[PDB]
């Protein structure tokens, strides 16, 4: 009743993947294992041992179900002012999404259609949410503080 | 029961030994 | 083998309270409950009937464990210029906590032992954590865009 | 089994009642 860790990228998880596992017991054995799209974290293959999916960790996007969520670090100016997002794709393309109202600490927009194949529907993909980190200035000289005290609504 | 992830490669080269190990067992 | 939920305010934790509760099987009883200070969610306290101690919601402060959470909601202007949070006390005192640097989204200061009694040690409090909410404002002027891509870094 | 929370007020009186229940049916 052997259980072991079978660690999937996101890319992996929206194309589809195979993976080939190696084993001794005393003879050296291949179980492979088709990765069909969309697949979530725990998903059992049971192998008469039970592979159990997990996510690896990436550095763009965290996994939310079938939804992908993208960080956007960008500066108080930026949140303030306007400012354009070029949102990554998952197949490596790049959608510019501009905003031109005042962006709120940990806002979401939701880019619809670019998260993964939702497994049973794989035509029909989750959603990429844009999630805003705003990054705000270490430190703020007597010269802008007392601008920012004029043109800053109390 | 030891289990390690492969490379398409590695496996390739794998599958030549328990096939040239079951060469020598078909005998 | 039956359990009723005891709602008990933040304020009860506090200082411990007692609570009186009706019954019928058919004779009216009551079951008194001495709530000692800083006795957490879950807690049983069992009448040969199991009474499953619930906090309340408070609409100041958020319970989490033994500290006791309080939202500052402050402007934009505030958190850049410098501010001052009155921060209330679970006995009603405020405390002003004073704050030259930025303050960024979702920041914490602790104010050691304003906190429930932990159970067990219940002359030693938790702590009460300010946790900042920066409020921006809904809209910006072309007139404030252009001072603030000025006096805000890149 | 009806439990409700009572007042310290509420709770007072209802003891008064099963006392003074107690009290016809301890004659």
């Amino acid at each position: 009743p052997v259980t072991h860790d079978l660690r999937v990228s996101l890319e992996e998880i929206y194309s589809g993947c195979t993976k080939k596992m190696k084993i001794s017991h005393n003879e050296d054995k291949i179980l492979t294992i088709e990765v069909k799209k969309g697949w979530k974290e725990g998903t059992k293959i049971t192998f008469p041992i039970v592979f159990v999916l997990k996510d690896k960790p990436h550095n763009i996007f965290k996994r939310d179900g079938s939804d992908v969520i993208y960080p956007a670090r960008i500066s108080l100016r930026e949140a303030l002012c306007g400012c354009t997002v070029n949102v990554p794709t998952l197949d490596g393309r790049t959608i510019p999404v501009v905003f031109k109202d005042v962006i709120r600490p940990g806002m979401r927009r939701k880019v619809p259609g670019e998260g993964l194949p939702l497994p049973k529907t794989p035509e029909k993909r989750g959603d990429l949410i844009i999630e805003f980190e705003v990054i705000f200035p270490e430190r703020i000289p007597q010269t802008s503080r007392t601008v920012l005290e004029q043109v800053l609504p109390i | 029961p030891q289990i390690k992830e492969l490379t398409d490669e590695e496996a390739e080269r794998l599958q030549l030994e328990i096939d040239q190990k079951k060469d020598a067992e078909n005998h």
